[PDB]
C-alpha cells in the first residue's frame, strides 16, 4: 500500500491515502536522542524547538503549512502538515528553511530566545510530569553509560553548555543523505513527491554519521527518586525487551498486551479480562498501570509503569504483577492469549490508521529508516494471528522468567522494597 | 454454602408443581413454626449468615428503611435471648409479615458472581 | 494483598521475620540475640531428648547421666551439645548485654 | 434515525451514535453527565461485565462521552464484526437497567472523579463560568454533575426516555460499509425507539454581552474573554482564534488558549490567558483586550486556518464547511469576562 | 492614642484596644485575619501559656476580634487589676514574637478553622461576595484567609507594623476609672509605639451598582441584595433594616435577614433570603424586590427603631448618634445582587 | 537526660571564663576529632537522639533545607558505616561547618517544656 523508493541520494517514502483532506511531507533522520554524548544532550530538543520558532513559523503560516517535529531516540522528524494541493510549498519550505539556508534560525536572539524556552521547558518536565521522567530514569538506569540511555528532553545542566555551535556539529554529523528518509503521507501520490524531489535539487549533505562505539547493554539497576511532598508514588519496572526487527518483537507486544492498562475511576477498565484485576482492586492497590514495551534499534524495555496512593501497600502492588508476569511462563492460558490477539489487533489498527498524518509520517519514517520497509498491516496482523501459546511461553522463559529488571520510582516509595526482594519474585518455587 | 440460586430453583420446582406443593408446603409451614425464629422478632432473611461476599454485596444494597428496620429486629432477638424470654404474642413477626425482602438482592449478587466466574473461566471456540 | 501478611499466624511471621525493618547500618553485633534464640532452640531440643532417659533420684542421677554417655546412642552427643551449649548461650548472652551496654540500647524507647 | 457511513479500505471501523442530549439539553444540572456515565453499565439481557469481556475477545472498546450539545457512543472495533456492536449500541439505548446500586457504586464514583479533575483545571472552570454567564439557560447549563442538586435515579431515567428517541440520535459509521450498516440499524432496537421530537431548536441561542464573574482559586490564575458568535459570523471567529493561536500574531506568547466552539445555531468564541502570578496574566490580557479593540487585519490567517480547520473536521462526523473567503478585519465589540485565581489582582470588566 | 472610659459601680471591667486594621486595610488577602489569629501569641518577655495561666488566676480572659474595619483587642477582668491588662495588650501591640513555628502550628490551623466554620454557612459567603461586588479594593477584601495568594510571615509583620501604630489605635474601657486608664496607658508600650499615621480615610469608597454575581454552594440556596448607602442616607436605610426585620413589614415572613453595616464614611444595607430549596427563595426575593421598588413608608418603625439602635448601641464603644426623626419613605432604585446555591434555579438580575 | 539548657549553662561559664576557656577548650576539640563523627560525615546535631518530645518538637521546627540536608546526612552515615569505611578526607565535615543548627530549637523548646511544667506546679501566694 505504501511505496519506498531510493532515489539518487535519498530514500523517499510515500504512504497515500486518498479518503484524507491533508498532506504531510517531511525528512525524518536516524539519528535521535541514542546519537548523543552526556553533555551535549537536549540538542536534538533545541532543534526541534527551533525548527518550531516563532519566526520560522510564520513564513509556514503564511502560506498555510503547518509546522510538526518529534524527537525519539533512534529517529527525529520535521514534518510540514499542509493542504494536498500545496506539497510544492511544503517541499519549498522544507528545502529553504530548514536543509539549505540554516544560518538564519541558528542566528543569536532567536537561538538565545529558543534555548530560554527550552530550559523553562524541561525545568517544568522536571518539576511537574511524573510518570514520564520516572519512564526516563527507567531508560537512564537500564541502559546506564551506553547511548540510550540519554533523556530526549535534555538535562537541565548539558542545556545550558549549549552554543550554536553544537546545533552546527549535530547537523553536520547527523543531517545527512544516507541519514534520512524523506516521507509522504495524506493523499500524495508516490510519482509526484519524487519528481517534486527530482525537479528541486534536494540533498540534505554527503556524509556518514559518526557510528556509535558501545552498543546499547541492558544494566539490571534501579533509580530511587523519593520526595515525600508529592501525593502519589509513580514506578515504573522492566527488564529488557525486544528490539525492533526482533523475531520475537510482536510476541512482546502481545504478551504486554496480555496484562494490557488500567485506569481505576474509568468503570469500564475495572471490569476487564485481566487475572491481575482480581488481587489489586479490592484493597485498592493503584490508580493506573499500563504494561508497555518499547523497541529500539538497539535494544528495549519490556515492562509495566503504574501510579498509586496506596504508598502502604506497593509491595502487593509490585509482588501481584510480578506473580501475574510467572504466569506467563509457568500457566498462561489461551483465552488470556486470544484476548490479547484481539485487542493488540485493535491497538495496533489504532496507533497506525488514525486520522493523523503526522503521526503516519513519523511512523513510516522510523519504519523506513530502522528497516528499509514499512511493515502492512495485514502481514502485522497475521504474524499477530500465528502466535500460540507456546511461543508466548517461550519468549516469557527468555525474557522475564529470573531475569535482572530495572527499576525507577518518585514520590512516596518508601513503601517499595529494596532491588533483591522485588527480583525474588522474577521466579516462584513453581507454587 | 449451599447457592441461594440452588435453593431457589428447588423451591421452585416444588411450589410451580401441584402435587409437590400440597405435599411439602404444609410440612414447611410446620417447620418454620417450630423453628420459632418469629417468636423473637425475627424474619428469616435476618437469620441468614451475613459472613460472606454475596451476603456482604446483599446487605449493601439494600435500601436504607429495610436496613434499619433488620438492624432493630437483631438488636432486639439479642435483647430478647439476653432476657431468656420471648417477644410478647402481640409483637411476634406474623406469617405475612415474613416476607423476602433480602432474597432478591441475594440472587442478583449470586448471578453477578457465578458470571463473572463463567467468564473467568471460558474457552473460546478456536 | 498477599497471604503472608492477610493470615493470622503468617502475619506475625511475616512482621517479626521476613518485613521486619531493620536498620541497614547494623553490624554483627546484632547476630547474637539470633544467635541467643538459636542456643535456647538447641538447649531444650537436646534436654528434652536427655529427659527421656535421666532419672532424677539421688541415687540415679550420676548413674543416669552416665547411662547417657555409655548407653545411650550419641548420648554423648546430646549431653555434650547440652552443656557447652549452656557455656555457649551464656557466651552470646554477655555478648548481648554488652552490646547493649555499649550502643545504649537501654534508653528512653526500650 | 439518520444513518452514514465513509468506507475505506482499512482495518478499523468507528461507529458512533451522536444523541442530542449534552448538557444543553439537561433538565437538572448535571443529569446529562450522569447519564453518560450510566450509558455502558447493564442492560436487562448482557451485564456491563459481558459487554467488556465478550468484545474484548471480538477486538473492540466502547466510550460514551459527554458534549456541551451531544453525548456520543463511540465503538471501535475490527471490521469484520459490525452487528454485534451495532446490536450492542441498540441494546445501550433501547434497554438499559438502571439500577440504583449501579447508580451508588459505579456512576456516581465516576461522576465525582469526574468532577474533580475538572475543578482542579482553571481553565475549565473559567470555560463552565462564561458559558454561563453568556448563555443562562440553554449552552449555559454546567456541563458536569457536581450536586448542587440533587439528581436522583427516575431524574436520570426520565432524561433517557427524553433523550434516546428515534428522530434524535444519528448513527455515523468511519470506515463502515454503508449499506451494511443501513441494513444493521434496522432489525435492531434502535428501530424499535420511540420516536420522539428532535430536540434541536433552530433559533438563536439569546446571549447577552457585558457579564463580567469573578471565581477565588488555589492555583493558577486564569483571565477569560468570550465572545457569542452568530451562525453568519462563525468563520470570522474561526480565523481569529487559528490567527491568535498562530505564530502571525504577537499575541501568541501572552494567549494561554484561543478557540471557537461550534453548534448548528451559533458558537462561542472563548480566549483564556493563564499564568502563575497574577500581575503577569493582568498584564497580558490588558495587551490583548486593547490590541484587539485595536482592529486587526485576518487576511494572513485564511490559508493556514483552512488546513487547521481541515485537520480538526477530518475527525468530526458533521462539518459545518465554512467558507473563510470574506474575512478581512476584527475588531473587538463586546465581550463577556470572567477572572479565576488570585481574584483581587486580576483586572475586572471596565479597566479593560 | 485616644483614652476613653466609662466608669460604672460594677465588679467586672472590660478593655478594648481598636485598631483600624481589618479587613479593608489588608494589603494581601487575609493579612489582618492571619494578624488577628497571631494577637495573642507568646511575646518577646511573657509566653502565650504564662499569659492565659497568669490571667486566669488574677480572673480575666483575652479575645481578638477581626473587624471589617477593626481589629478590637478586648480584656475582660475584675476591676482591681487593670494595669496588668493594660500592659498585656500593650505588650501585644508593641513586641509579639512572630515566629514561624507559631505560624505553621497555631495560625494556620486556628485560621483554616475560622475559614472552614464561615465557608459552611452560604450567608457569610453572600455576604462576602456582595461587599466583594459593591465595593471591589476597599472594603471588598476578603474578610478571612484562604490561601488563595500567599501571606508570608514577613507580611503579617508588615501589616502590624503599619497597623499597630500609636495614632491608629483607640483605648476605651467600659467600666474603668479614667484617669487610672490614662495614668496606666502612659508609663507602658503604648506611649511607645511608633507614631504612624492613621489609615482612616475620610473621603466615599467608591462603590459600584448593578453588579452581580454567583456561587455555587452544595447546601442551602441564599439570594441577597445589598445596597452601598453613604452619611446622609444612614439613617433611612437603618429605620428599613429594623423595619423589615420587625413585624411592621408584611415582607419579614420571607426575609432571612436584613442588616445594615456602618462604617466611618458610609455603609452597606445588605438583605439576606436564604431556604432549602430555591423555588421559594425565587418567589420570595422577586417579592421582596418587587415590593420594594414600590415605595415603603418607613415612618412607623421610627420608635422602635430607636429601641433597637439604643439596644445594639450599647455595647459598642463609638456611637454614631443617628437621626431618626426625617425618615419618612423609602423606594428602591439600584441595587447588587448576588446568589449562593443552587443557582440555575435563583434568579438573575435582569428577572428582579 | 540532661537537659540542654543544662549543658548551655555550664558550657557558658567555661567559655566566658578565660581561665577555662583556655584550658578546656582544646580538650574539647581533641575529643571531637579523636570522636570521629565527621569522618562520617555528620554534624553533631545529627547524633542527638531524637526519641524524646523535645527533639521531637525541635525536629518539628527545623526549617525545610536543614531537614532535607540532615536527611542526607543520616542516610550518607548509615550508607557509609554499612560499607564499614569512612568517607573520603573531602567529604569530612570541616570544623567551620560543624555549627549547631538544631541547638536554639531544642533551647526554646526546653525552655517551654520547663516554663509548662512549673506552671503545672505554681502556689498562688495567699
Ligand atoms: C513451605 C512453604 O512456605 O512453601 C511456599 C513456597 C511457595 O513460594 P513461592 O510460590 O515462590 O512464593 C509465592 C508467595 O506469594 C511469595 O510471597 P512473598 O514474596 O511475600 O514471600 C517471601 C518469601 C520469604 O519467606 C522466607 O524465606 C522466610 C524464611 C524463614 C526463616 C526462618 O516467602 C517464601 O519464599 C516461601 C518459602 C518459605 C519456605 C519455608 C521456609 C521455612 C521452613 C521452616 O513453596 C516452596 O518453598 C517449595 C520449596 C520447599 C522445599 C522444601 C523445604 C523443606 C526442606
Ligand atoms: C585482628 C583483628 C582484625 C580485624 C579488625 O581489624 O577488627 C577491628 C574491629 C573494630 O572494628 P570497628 O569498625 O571499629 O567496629 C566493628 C564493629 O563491631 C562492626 O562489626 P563487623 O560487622 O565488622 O563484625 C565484627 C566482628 C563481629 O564478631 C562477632 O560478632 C562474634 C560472633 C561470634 C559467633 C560465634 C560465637 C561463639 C561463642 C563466642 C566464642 O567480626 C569481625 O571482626 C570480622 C573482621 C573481618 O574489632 C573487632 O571487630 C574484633 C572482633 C573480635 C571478636
Ligand atoms: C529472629 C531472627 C531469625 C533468624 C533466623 C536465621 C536462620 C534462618 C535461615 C533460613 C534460610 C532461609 O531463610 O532461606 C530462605 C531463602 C529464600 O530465598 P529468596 O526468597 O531470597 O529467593 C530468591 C530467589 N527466589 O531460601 C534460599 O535462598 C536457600 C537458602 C537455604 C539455606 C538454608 C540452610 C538451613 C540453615 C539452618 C540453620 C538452623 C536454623
Ligand atoms: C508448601 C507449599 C504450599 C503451597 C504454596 C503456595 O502455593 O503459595 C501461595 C501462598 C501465597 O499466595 P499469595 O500471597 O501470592 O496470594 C494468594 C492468592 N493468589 O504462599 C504462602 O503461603 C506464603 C509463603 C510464606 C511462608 C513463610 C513461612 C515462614 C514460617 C517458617
Ligand atoms: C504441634 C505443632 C503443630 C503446628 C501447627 C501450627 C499451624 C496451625 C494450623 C492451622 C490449621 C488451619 O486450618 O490453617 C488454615 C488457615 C487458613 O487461613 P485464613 O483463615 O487466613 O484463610 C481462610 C480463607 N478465608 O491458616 C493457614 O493457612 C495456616 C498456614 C500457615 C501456618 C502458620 C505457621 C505457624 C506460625 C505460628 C506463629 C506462632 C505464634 C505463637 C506464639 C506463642
Ligand atoms: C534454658 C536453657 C537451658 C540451660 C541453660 C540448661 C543448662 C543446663 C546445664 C548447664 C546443665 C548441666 C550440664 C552438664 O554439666 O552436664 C544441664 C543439665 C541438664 N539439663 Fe539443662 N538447660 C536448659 C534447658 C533444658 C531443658 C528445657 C531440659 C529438659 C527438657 C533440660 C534437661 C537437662 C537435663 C536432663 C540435664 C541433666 C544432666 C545432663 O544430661 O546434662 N535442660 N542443663
Amino acid at each position: 500500500a505504501e511505496v519506498t523508493q531510493l532515489s539518487n541520494g535519498i530514500v523517499v517514502a510515500t504512504e497515500h491515502n486518498p479518503s484524507a483532506h491533508t498532506a504531510s511531507v517531511g525528512v525524518v533522520f536516524g539519528s535521535g536522542a541514542a546519537n548523543e554524548n552526556p553533555y551535549n544532550n537536549g540538542v536534538s530538543n533545541l532543534w526541534k524547538n527551533i525548527f518550531l520558532s516563532k519566526e520560522n513559523s510564520a513564513v509556514a503560516a503564511k502560506e498555510g503549512l503547518a509546522l510538526s517535529s518529534n524527537i525519539s531516540r533512534d529517529f527525529q522528524s520535521y514534518i510540514v502538515s499542509s493542504l494536498p494541493g500545496s506539497t510544492d510549498k511544503s517541499l519549498d519550505f522544507l528545502n529553504q528553511s530548514f536543509i539549505q539556508q540554516k544560518a538564519n534560525l541558528l542566528s543569536s536572539s532567536n537561538f538565545e530566545a529558543t534555548k530560554k524556552s527550552v530550559l523553562k521547558q524541561v525545568q517544568d518536565f522536571e518539576e511537574n510530569d511524573h510518570p514520564n521522567r520516572v519512564l526516563e530514569h527507567l531508560h537512564s538506569t537500564a541502559f546506564q553509560n551506553t547511548p540510550l540511555s540519554l533523556p530526549t528532553r535534555g538535562t537541565l545542566e548539558s542545556l545550558e553548555n549549549l552554543v550554536v555551535a553544537d546545533l552546527e556539529s549535530f547537523a553536520n554529523n547527523h543531517f545527512l543523505n544516507s541519514n534520512a528518509v524523506v516521507v509522504g503521507t495524506g493523499n500524495i501520490k508516490h510519482e509526484d513527491l519524487v519528481n517534486s524531489i527530482e525537479s528541486k535539487n534536494l540533498s540534505l549533505q554527503t556524509g556518514t554519521k559518526p557510528v556509535l562505539k558501545k552498543k546499547a547493554a541492558f544494566l539490571g539497576s534501579e533509580v530511587r527518586l523519593r520526595d515525600d511532598t508529592l501525593p502519589k508514588a509513580w514506578i515504573s519496572l522492566a527488564v529488557e525487551g525486544e528490539p525492533v526487527n526482533s523475531p520475537n518483537y510482536f510476541v512482546a507486544k502481545l504478551a504486554a498486551q496480555i496484562f494490557g492498562s488500567y485506569n481505576a475511576f474509568e468503570p469500564a477498565s475495572r471490569l476487564q479480562g485481566i487475572k491481575l484485576l482480581d488481587n489489586i482492586q479490592e484493597y485498592q492497590l493503584c490508580d493506573n498501570f499500563n504494561h508497555f514495551s518499547l523497541s529500539y534499534k538497539d535494544s528495549g524495555l519490556w515492562g509495566f509503569s503504574t501510579a498509586t496512593r496506596n504508598v502502604t501497600m506497593i509491595d502487593d502492588l509490585i509482588h501481584f504483577t510480578l506473580k501475574q508476569w510467572n504466569r506467563l511462563t509457568i500457566s498462561v492460558t489461551d483465552t488470556e492469549v486470544e484476548r490479547a490477539k484481539s485487542l493488540l489487533k485493535l491497538q495496533l489498527g489504532q496507533l497506525y490508521e488514525s486520522g493523523n498524518p503526522v503521526n503516519d509520517a513519523n511512523l513510516l519514517g522510523a519504519e523506513v529508516l530502522i528497516k528499509g520497509s514499512k511493515l502492512s498491516l495485514g502481514e502485522a496482523f497475521k504474524k499477530i494471528d500465528a502466535i500460540t501459546v507456546k511461543d508466548v511461553k517461550a519468549w516469557a522463559g527468555k525474557r522475564l522468567w529470573d531475569q535482572d529488571i530495572a527499576i525507577a520510582g518518585t514520590g512516596q516509595i518508601e513503601g517499595l522494597l529494596d532491588y533483591m526482594r522485588i527480583r525474588s519474585d522474577m521466579s516462584m518455587m513453581r507454587w | 454454602p449451599q447457592s441461594f440460586t440452588s435453593i431457589a430453583r428447588i423451591g421452585d420446582y416444588i411450589l410451580k408443581s401441584p402435587v409437590l406443593s400440597k405435599l411439602c408446603v404444609p410440612v414447611a409451614n410446620q417447620f418454620i413454626n417450630l423453628a420459632g425464629y418469629k417468636k423473637l422478632g425475627l424474619k428469616f432473611d435476618d437469620l441468614i449468615a451475613e459472613e460472606n461476599p454475596i451476603m456482604q454485596t446483599a446487605l449493601r444494597r439494600l435500601p436504607e428503611d429495610e436496613s434499619y428496620a433488620r438492624a432493630y429486629r437483631i438488636i432486639r432477638a439479642h435483647q430478647t435471648e439476653l432476657t431468656h424470654h420471648l417477644l410478647p404474642r402481640n409483637e411476634w413477626i406474623k406469617a405475612q409479615e415474613d416476607v423476602p425482602y433480602l432474597l432478591p438482592y441475594i440472587l442478583e449478587a449470586e448471578a453477578a458472581a457465578k458470571e463473572k466466574d463463567e467468564l473467568d473461566n471460558i474457552e473460546v471456540s478456536k | 494483598m498477599a497471604f503472608r501478611k492477610s493470615n493470622v499466624y503468617l502475619s506475625l511471621v511475616n512482621s517479626y521475620i521476613i518485613d521486619s525493618p531493620q536498620p541497614s547500618s547494623i553490624n554483627y553485633w546484632w547476630n547474637m540475640g539470633s544467635l541467643l534464640g538459636l542456643c535456647l532452640v538447641i538447649q531444650i531440643v537436646t534436654g528434652i531428648f536427655m529427659a527421656m532417659h535421666y532419672s532424677s533420684n539421688i541415687e540415679l542421677a550420676f548413674s543416669s547421666v552416665e547411662h547417657i554417655m555409655r548407653d545411650v546412642h550419641n548420648g554423648y552427643i546430646l549431653r555434650y551439645l547440652h552443656a557447652n551449649g549452656a557455656s555457649f548461650f551464656f557466651m552470646v548472652m554477655f555478648m548481648h548485654m554488652a552490646k547493649g551496654l555499649y550502643y545504649g540500647s537501654y534508653r528512653s524507647p526500650r | 434515525l439518520t444513518v452514514s457511513a465513509r468506507d475505506a479500505p482499512t482495518k478499523i471501523s468507528t461507529l458512533a451514535v451522536k444523541v442530542h442530549g449534552g448538557s444543553r439539553y439537561a433538565t437538572k444540572d448535571g443529569v446529562a453527565h450522569l447519564l453518560n456515565r450510566f450509558n455502558f453499565q447493564n442492560t436487562n439481557t448482557r451485564s456491563a461485565l459481558k459487554l467488556v469481556r465478550e468484545s474484548e475477545l471480538l477486538g473492540g472498546t466502547f466510550k460514551s462521552t459527554l458534549d456541551r450539545e451531544y453525548i456520543t457512543l463511540k465503538a471501535t472495533f475490527l471490521k469484520d464484526d459490525l452487528p454485534y456492536y451495532v446490536n450492542a449500541l441498540a441494546d445501550v439505548l433501547y434497554k438499559t437497567a438502571f439500577k440504583p446500586h449501579e447508580l451508588t457504586e459505579s456512576v456516581l464514583p465516576a461522576a465525582r472523579y469526574d468532577y474533580a479533575v475538572a475543578e482542579q483545571c482553571p481553565v475549565k472552570s473559567a470555560e463552565d463560568q462564561l458559558y454561563a454567564i453568556t448563555f443562562r439557560k440553554g449552552l449555559g447549563n454546567p456541563l458536569l454533575y457536581d450536586g448542587v442538586e440533587r439528581v436522583s435515579l427516575q431524574d436520570i431515567k426520565d432524561f433517557a426516555d427524553k433523550v434516546y428517541t428515534k428522530e434524535n440520535l444519528e448513527v455515523s459509521g468511519e470506515n463502515v460499509v454503508e449499506a451494511d450498516l443501513k441494513r444493521f440499524v434496522d432489525e435492531s432496537l434502535l428501530s424499535t425507539l420511540p420516536a420522539g421530537k428532535s430536540l434541536v431548536s433552530k433559533s438563536e441561542p439569546k446571549f447577552f454581552l457585558g457579564e463580567e464573574n469573578r471565581v477565588r482559586f488555589i492555583g493558577d490564575s486564569v483571565a477569560a474573554i468570550g465572545i457569542p458568535v452568530n451562525k453568519a459570523s462563525l468563520a470570522q471567529y474561526e480565523v481569529l482564534a487559528n490567527y491568535l493561536t498562530s505564530a502571525l500574531s504577537e499575541l501568541s506568547g501572552l494567549i494561554s488558549s484561543a478557540k471557537l466552539d461550534k453548534f448548528t445555531d451559533g458558537g462561542l468564541f472563548t480566549l483564556f490567558v493563564r499564568d502563575q502570578d497574577s500581575a503577569v496574566v493582568s498584564s497580558n490580557i490588558k495587551k490583548i483586550v486593547a490590541d484587539l479593540k485595536k482592529g486587526k487585519d485576518l487576511s494572513p490567517a485564511i490559508n493556514y486556518t483552512k488546513l487547521k480547520n481541515a485537520v480538526q473536521n477530518e475527525s468530526v462526523s458533521s462539518p459545518i464547511e465554512l467558507n473563510f473567503d470574506a474575512v478581512k478585519d476584527f475588531k473587538l465589540g463586546k465581550f463577556n469576562y470572567v477572572a479565576v485565581g488570585d481574584v483581587s489582582n486580576l483586572p475586572y470588566l471596565d479597566e479593560l
